[PDB]
């Protein structure tokens, strides 16, 4: 529910009025036309959401967008869900990652074929040297790589509560709660369906 | 005006505290387009939530961010979250403390990560975890015990002494509701009619649901079957075609007495429980057999608590008195139990402050919580 010949138009011109880019559900297919909608956010300043959810999307363009995620420092989230992608071009985003200040949003969930042990194991490498990364949209098989992740996405987030610590700045009642708990019941709660 | 949001590894029930009963209960789902590429009956969305995920599964692949009670997707957790407060609830987490759940055993980096997502994402005032089972016991107006909770995916014992649960004597069970829908599906399909289509396997749960029961006696009620009708049922599927089981009604929930069925070496819940028991303090040991409470869906087959009393009657020494109490509201017991303690202005004391999370950072959690 988008025309995408205007709105690439308004990338490429840098509207100031477009900070969604929003191609879920198209019938376009084409790989050119999502490759230049990579390199046309490339030099793109206004933008923080390029979402492309579910356009049989493959693996060129992932690596268009890998590439690009350095050359772009305004996208704050990106979205490549339902798409056609394998461990190539979710690691090559990964490596790009590797260096890359800006995005603290990713998402890849649904996609074409299980990633594999060894590419998910990766995954957790490259990204363990990125900091500003916040939220993944991915389901880890293994329990290894996805309590790691979890690990640095925590260590991330806590970076943010650290520097805002410092910018914002310059037993008896258990016994007694537990002689509570056993003197209710539910006759004190507001009964509704 | 503090939140409760127990998070099934299933179904979400989330509500506000002091209340009877939850305002919101939807199913802990992430559904996203099947596949065969852009085949979409949706519009501009990425992924549907809650109900609109149960309808429309037609063309989605329904995805649970939590498995056996812990969080394996942590952006489809913060989904269902945001869904919870904004979508269905209808309130600013801002301006209510909450109340979340875990499961026994749960890592301590989800424990961080749960409470981080509440102070960072959604700036909550305040927030506590409490795990399921504790919430349940206090639910039961109780301090001191041991609970079975068997949810969808697994099932824990777990003995509790005075508010506190125990973690070298929690025993874990991987047998729960799901094992059973699929062990009554196996011994239907064998016999007669095909329980493929998963549209018909939740016709194969709401018979479970509504027809089987727990046998006191295994061995008789097989005898019983053979010699006479007197335990047979008929059930209507949608087709108008009805169906008579009788001895698959005792024979589903057998399993969780005697797992083997299912090929499982691990013991029954009545052996489980009765384990955890005897690794708990000897002198506490009286008041845990006195004090077993069922909490959790898969509890609530008729005459469960009455083959648990057996049971656990013939492991347990002559001298103790064995009671097993069986709640109503059992499939909401953890969520009433967390209404109530939210309630209790002694627990107001308890909540974990946004400031101190900014100081300390999520670590906080495993002290002041457990
Ligand atoms: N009357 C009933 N008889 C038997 N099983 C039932 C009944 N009602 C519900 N169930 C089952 O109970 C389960 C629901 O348990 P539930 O209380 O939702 O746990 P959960 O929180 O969703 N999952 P978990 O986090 O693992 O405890 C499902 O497997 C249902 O099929
Ligand atoms: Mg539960």
């Amino acid at each position: 529910p988008t025309v995408i010949e205007d709105a690439l138009d308004k990338i490429k011109s840098n509207d100031p009025d477009t900070t969604e880019v929003n191609l879920n559900n198209i019938e376009n297919i084409t790989t050119q036309t999502l490759t230049r909608f990579a390199e046309a956010l490339k030099d793109n300043t206004v933008v923080k959401t390029f979402s492309l959810a579910n356009t049989h999307a493959d693996d060129s363009a992932a690596m268009a967008i890998a590439e690009m995620l350095k050359v772009n420092e305004h996208i704050t989230n990106v979205n490549v869900e339902s798409n056609f992608i394998t461990g190539k071009g979710i690691l090559a985003i990964m490596r790009a990652l590797q260096h890359n200040t800006v995005l603290t949003e990713l998402r890849f969930h649904n996609q074409r074929h299980i990633m594999g042990s060894q590419v998910e194991m990766e995954i957790v490498k490259l990204l363990k040297e990125n900091t500003t990364l916040l939220r993944l949209g991915y389901h880890f098989e293994l329990p290894g790589p996805r309590m790691s992740m979890t690990s640095i996405l925590t260590r991330n987030m806590d970076k943010q509560r650290q520097k805002r610590l410092q910018e914002q700045k310059q037993r008896s009642a258990h016994e007694n709660l537990m002689e509570a708990i056993r003197g209710s019941s539910i006759k004190q709660l507001k009964r509704v369906e | 005006a503090a939140l409760v949001v127990d998070n099934g590894s299933g179904m979400c029930k989330a509500g506000f505290a002091g209340d009877d009963a939850p305002r919101a209960v939807f199913p802990s789902i992430v559904g996203r387009p099947r596949h065969q590429g852009v085949m979409v009956g949706m519009g501009q969305k990425d992924s549907y939530v809650g109900d609109e995920a149960q309808s429309k599964r037609g063309i989605l692949t329904l995805k649970y961010p939590i498995e056996h009670g812990i969080v394996t997707n942590w952006d489809d957790m913060e989904k269902i979250w945001h869904h919870t407060f904004y979508n269905e609830l209808r309130v600013a987490p801002e301006e209510h403390p909450v109340l979340l759940t875990e499961a026994p055993l749960n890592p301590k980096a989800n424990r961080e990560k749960m409470t981080q997502i509440m102070f960072e994402t959604f700036n909550t005032p305040a927030m506590y975890v409490a795990i399921q089972a504790v919430l349940s016991l206090y639910a039961s107006g109780r301090t001191t015990g041991i609970v079975l909770d068997s949810g969808d995916g697994v099932s824990h014992t777990v003995p509790i002494y005075e508010g506190y649960a125990l973690p070298h004597a929690i025993l874990r069970l991987d047998l729960a509701g799901r094992d059973l829908t699929d062990y009554l599906m196996k011994i239907l399909t064998e016999r007669g009619y095909s329980f493929t289509t998963t549209a018909e396997r939740e016709i194969v749960r709401d018979i479970k649901e509504k027809l089987c029961y727990v046998a006191l006696d295994f061995e008789q009620e097989m005898a019983t079957a053979a010699s006479s009708s007197s335990l047979e049922k008929s059930y209507e599927l949608p087709d108008g075609q009805v169906i008579t089981i009788g001895n698959e009604r005792f024979r589903c929930p057998e399993a969780l007495f005697q797992p083997s069925f299912l090929g499982m070496e691990a013991c029954g819940i009545h052996e489980t429980t009765y384990n955890s028991i005897m690794k708990c303090d000897v002198d506490i040991r009286e008041d845990l057999y006195a004090n077993t409470v069922l909490s959790g869906g898969t509890t609530m087959y008729p005459g469960i608590a009455d083959r648990m009393q057996k049971e656990i009657t013939a492991l347990a020494k002559s001298t103790m008195k064995i009671k097993i109490i069986a709640p109503p509201e059992r499939k909401y017991s953890v969520w009433i139990g967390g209404s109530i303690l939210a309630s209790l202005s002694t627990f107001q004391q308890m909540w974990i402050s946004k400031q101190e999370y900014d100081e300390s950072g999520p670590s906080i959690v495993h002290r002041k919580c457990f």
